[PDB]
DNA sequence: ATCTGACACGTGCCTGGAGACTAGGGAGTAATCCCCTTGGGCGGTTAAACGCGGGGGACAGCGCGTACGTGCGTTTAAGCGGTGCTAGAGCTGTCTACGACCAATTGAGCGGCCTCGGCACCGGG
DNA sequence: CCCGGTGCCGAGGCCGCTCAATTGGTCGTAGACAGCTCTAGCACCGCTTAAACGCACGTACGCGCTGTCCCCCGCGTTTAACCGCCCAAGGGGATTACTCCCTAGTCTCCAGGCACGTGTCAGAT
């Protein structure tokens, strides 16, 4: 904890010029002690003034649990719900009155951002927290205008991932943290006083390292037919010759790079919802007319040869429907979680995942989806049968299952095509990770 | 004029006339006159053919009335027309 | 006898009642005027047809009741949903 | 001059419509829709009439006041 | 009037049949009608658009406005026909 | 309550306001439908599907009280088809 | 589990419209008890509206070239039907 | 023009329109100077009717509820908008 | 760049009602009120030019329009409202 | 078998066709930039679906009495034909007093900027 | 159902500036109007006969009253989907302002069709 005793040493000086702070330690490091840590320092002259941290759900309890558990005794409410949460507005202590009972207020980015009223009435807060800087990545975010309404006499916010699309989420958080702010030593010049992030580096071979691979598939005829038919225009026809169950369908306006990137993904999205095709692909073997689908398959069997659990995850619901049909066909035993599935329902699923007796090794998975802290350790292999427009996803993507537990070591199968808008997008992933990895030298 | 029966010439005078609009173009009499010839057509067929139902050699106000009223189209186009002479 | 008229495509009104009435309302817009031996015959073309299809809309209004004998109710109703007043 | 529509004329005009059988009440409800009827179309005619600097309702009179009232009158003119 | 035409269109589709006389005044008032509702229509929508010439456009749209159903999506074609082959001859 | 006195309550209450009822996703999703018939792609802007949906409630609203006199007059309270398919026949729709 | 042929289909748009809702729109109109055939009788006398304004709307744009539908295009088909709109 | 005349509305404003309104050939002196006039009387009577209507109510500012009220209220302004349909303006009990 | 009649439509206002506010959304119907009536009136007026066959909307026309189409004792109060405002502007 | 229509035809004068200008709106292009799809994330929360009584209203049957249709003999008065008379529709020719047009002139009303009072949403009553 | 008290945000406010409404001569043309011809609308008579009218008489329909049973409404509970806010990146699509060329109105001559005047003929009246 030498870091974290440099993390306050830090926040510690920044209280003291008065600028504003944008911690950046990365994720593993605990991201919670540091925070509470901060709050609690501040009991030297009086904990007992306006106090502020805003956060996710989770976040929230872990919080609580927290402020419980290391530090004895911190006055702390968790905010959460609507009309229910004006009976605890009182409970709690005083109006304004800030005794040494005036108990942290802890809420979320929906309620603060749905009534500021009841908080715009509190005094000037010593310190307002945000949890998750990417939250506020956009400038002309209705959280951020109605952010601005509190009068906040001090700013902070906690992330490790500060920058992830471009430039401008750094220019639109740098007017938050500090509303009056070759080239590369130049902006190390403004950023080196506020920014401090501690890489895992303090803290290595923490887990056994992993191995990213692209193992590119080669598009099949009748791919090529559909993307030509797309390329110019008729796969409105081709598909619609039939003229059943559906006449005279919209067209493709959908962005070329989509419609052609769900034929790359599978021809079938386009068929379905062209046609009126009651039924699914029954071929079953038609399903093989993907060439990302067979590369898929072989890469299967050949680590059922041994059994490990995989991981798949995707961009869309309609594609791992797809696949989930493909195998129940041939019998396999899948579990699934995607944003369409309840929240206790899929956590029961992990806990059935989890057992280890029981052989639903398969495991299909969303990619947004997951919220933040699952634990998914039983499986070794994660296979990416899609791209992002946005590296930052695909790593915690492969950390979520990458994460402390994990004793065999982990291999990652991001699937593509060549000759296509999937090996653009790498391209384009692999020049946001460049973004990053040139920043990451900064330090 | 090239194509028609119907005068071509004459419809785009009555186009100048009664002053519709500044210029008319070279296509607007063409095709004005193949649309009512289009529209004529039709009627004096169901009439004729109401006609031939009724065997009479002539067609007379009642059989023009008897046609429009029958066939759904026209029913609609002719909303209230009261023939002069006619009957239900 | 409906089947008569059903047929047939002579007038039903005799014609000098006619021409009075047309007369007499037009006095109280302007005093002094003549009338064309024509509009009196489109005058009463139009009239004649407007009231049979009043008096079908009222059959089919008293179709609706389970009656078969005409009412003054019914031509009120059927005025009413016309949008006549 | 109302009284001239009699009692017969209405029921042939309503055995042209469909109606079966007449009650007794129908008849004054009948002359009074005719009046009014009437009394719309003529002081229609008799705008357009005076507009022309005439003392005669005349062809065309009639007949565009009934194509005002949604009543297109083809022939008598 | 257009008492030739509507006698040539008849001898054309009925070639035996006659038409009497009181038929056709109520003939040439239809297509007269027609006439004027199909130019008026084209006029208002020329003004709406700001434009100073009645093109063959308007006399498309305006059939299309104003004959209803199916009626028109010949209509349509029977001018398109013959606006094409003036314009080619 | 006993049936038929918090109808009276309701038909006081919505004639008194002017807030539209209807969901506008759902309605904006069967104009599109109807749509795509006529043109292939085309594209409405939001105060279009606004102007629409007005319309059509007081079309609805309309044809519902004259379904109610025709009703009415037949002796009844409960609107049934036949009266709706008796009023638009007096209107003249299709 | 994997659906069999079974793909995943959706309910239709016009069954969007909500049988509370019809009856909302009816106690508007003052009526007092409502049968139950009612419902998939008012759907289709709001497609019959719906066709013919949005088949006027979408000529009105064509000729514009354009491939939007304002509302000043539908406030147009409305009065060429009867119906005027006061306020857009 | 509007100022010899007693009319508030403007003159030159309706002429212009009518005569950029491809109306007809040639306007006349008077026609605009008529035309202003009855327009004025018109929009007097709605918005009189519409003011009497809001007192009611309670308010000191018209809303389209109150023209609506209004103008379904009075006979002749009905016969005059038969058909029209005022946004946001509810219907008459 | 956008011209419309509400300047004049508040100043009636004050001369009928003295001390009534008008609101937004509100005076959007006052407006196209005036223009809907006033393309009507202009409308006809010129149908009943092209059918007396003249080239002149006179006053006797817009006259003749007015009487069809403000429908019923509207018309003789603006008839004269308007005939006066003639006759006055006659005598300037 | 014939008479109320229906079918040739003529002259001519009046209007469609052809050939050409100077004009001049429309087809073509470039641009900027801003609202509009398509597929997914999570969190709200209010409306919609469902099930169950229970009571009211739709519907069918029956009976009385009264008002409608039919029939037959008077009594109106419409229709027809013919005669007379003049209001006023329709058209022509003169001559201006009225509208278009252009240019010089400039104050009225229009986009964007102030502020504070009336009027919607509540809890309390 | 009243009642404060609440904010608290749109209804009034002001203000330079641009362009659009006045005001003055020609400017020509569109208007009134005076006068004449002759069509057709009105008034009135006499006669025939068809449609209207009045009264009697029988009975079919309209309306009240009753009983059975179907199905709509109100309430409570569980479901669900509209609604909000966010991705990223596309990439389009409208509006405005850019520019040249091939057709409108314009003449001008000159062709030969359709309109009002006449002879036939044939149907169905
Ligand atoms: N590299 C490290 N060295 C020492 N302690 C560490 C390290 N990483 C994490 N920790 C531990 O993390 C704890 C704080 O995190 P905690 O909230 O307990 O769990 P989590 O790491 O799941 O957020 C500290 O007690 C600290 O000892």
């Amino acid at each position: 904890k030498s870091y974290q005793l440099k993390g306050v040493k830090w926040l510690i000086s920044l209280w003291q010029n008065g600028l504003n702070g944008i911690l950046a330690d990365q994720m593993g490091l605990g991201k919670t002690i540091q925070t509470i840590g901060f709050l609690s320092h501040l009991k030297g002259n009086g904990l007992d003034g306006p106090y502020l941290v805003i956060a996710p759900l989770s976040t929230l309890s872990n919080w609580f649990n927290e402020i419980a558990r290391f530090t004895p005794s911190i006055n702390a409410i968790i905010y959460h719900g609507d009309k229910n949460q004006r009976d605890e507005l009182r409970r709690k202590h005083m109006p304004k009155t800030v005794g040494p009972k005036f108990p942290i207020v802890i809420t979320s980015y929906e309620v603060a951002m749905n009534d500021a009223k009841r908080i715009l009435r509190h005094y000037p807060w010593k310190y307002v927290v945000i949890d998750e800087g990417h939250r506020l990545k956009n400038h002309k975010c209705k959280l951020l205008r109605e952010l601005k309404h509190l009068k906040m006499d001090n700013k902070l916010l906690l992330t490790g991932t500060p920058l992830q699309n471009n430039l401008s989420e750094l220019w639109s958080l740098l007017n938050f943290i500090l509303p009056d702010i070759q080239v590369v030593s130049k902006l190390h010049g403004i950023l080196r006083p506020f920014i401090l992030r501690r890489m895992k580096c303090d803290v290595e071979l923490s887990l056994p390292r992993k191995k990213e691979i692209i193992m590119y598939a080669t598009m099949t005829d009748h791919q090529k037919k559909f993307q030509e038919h797309l390329v110019n225009n008729t796969l409105e026809a081709h598909l619609g010759e039939n003229a059943i169950r559906g006449q005279g369908w919209k067209g493709k306006l959908n962005n070329l790079v989509i419609q052609l990137r769900k034929n790359c993904n599978h021809p079938d999205l386009l068929q379905g919802q062209i046609d009126g095709s009651y039924l699914y692909p029954p071929v079953e073997e038609i399903v093989g007319q993907c060439g990302k689908f067979r590369l898929l398959e072989r890469l299967l069997v050949r680590l059922f040869a041994n059994n490990h659990k995989v991981l798949i995850f995707s961009q869309w619901t309609k594609l791992l429907d797809i696949m989930d049909y493909y195998f129940s066909e041939k019998g396999f035993e899948v579990c699934r979680i995607d944003g369409s599935v309840k929240l206790d329902e899929r956590r029961r699923q992990i806990k059935d995942f989890s057992d280890e007796k029981s052989s639903c090794s398969i495991f299909l998975l969303s990619t947004r989806a997951g919220g933040l802290g699952i634990n998914l350790t039983a499986a070794d292999t994660c296979i990416l049968y899609d791209s992002d427009w946005n590296p930052q996803m695909d790593l915690q993507a492969m950390d979520r299952c990458h994460r402390i537990g994990q004793t065999k070591p982990v291999h990652v199968y991001r699937l593509s095509t060549a000759q296509s808008i999937e090996t653009r997008v790498l391209k384009r992933a692999y020049s946001k990770l460049k973004l990053e990895h040139v920043v990451i030298g900064q330090g | 004029k090239a194509g028609l029966q119907f005068p071509v010439g004459r419809i785009a005078r009555f186009l100048k006339a009664g002053k519709y609009a500044e210029r008319v173009g070279a296509g607007a009499p063409v095709y004005l006159a193949a649309v009512l010839e289009y529209l004529a057509a039709e009627v004096l067929e169901l009439a004729g053919n109401a006609a031939r139902d009724n065997k009479k050699t002539r067609i007379v106000p009642r059989h023009i009335q008897l046609a429009v009223r029958n066939d759904e189209e026209l029913s609609k186009l002719l909303g209230d027309v009261t023939i002069a002479n006619g009957g239900v | 006898e409906i089947r008569k008229y059903q047929k047939s495509t002579e007038l039903l009104i005799r014609k000098l009642p006619f021409q009075r009435l047309v007369r007499e309302i037009a006095q109280d817009f302007k005093t002094d005027l003549r009338f064309q031996s024509s509009a009196v015959a489109a005058l009463q073309e139009a009239a004649e047809a407007y009231l049979v299809g009043l008096f079908e809309d009222t059959n089919l209004c008293a179709i609706h009741a389970k009656r078969v004998t005409i009412m003054p109710k019914d031509i009120q109703l059927a005025r009413r949903i016309r949008g006549e007043r | 001059n109302i009284q001239g529509i009699t009692k017969p004329a209405i029921r042939r005009l309503a055995r042209r419509g469909g109606v079966k059988r007449i009650s007794g009440l129908i008849y004054e409800e009948t002359r009074g829709v005719l009046k009014i009827f009437l009394e719309n179309v003529i002081r229609d005619a008799v705008t357009y009439t005076e507009h022309a600097r005439r003392k005669t309702v005349t062809a065309m009179d009639v007949v565009y006041a009934l194509k005002r009232q949604g009543r297109t009158l083809y022939g008598f003119g | 009037t257009y008492k030739i035409y509507i006698f040539k269109v008849l001898k054309q589709v009925h070639p035996d049949i006659g038409i009497s006389s009181k038929a056709m005044g109520i003939m040439n008032s239809f297509i007269n009608d027609i006439f004027e509702k199909l130019a008026s229509e084209s006029s208002k929508l020329a003004r709406y658009n700001k434009k100073p010439t009645i093109t063959s456009r308007e006399i498309q749209t305006a059939v299309r406005l104003v004959l209803p159903g199916e009626l028109a999506k010949h209509a349509v074609s029977e001018g398109t026909k013959a606006v094409t082959k003036f314009t080619s001859s």
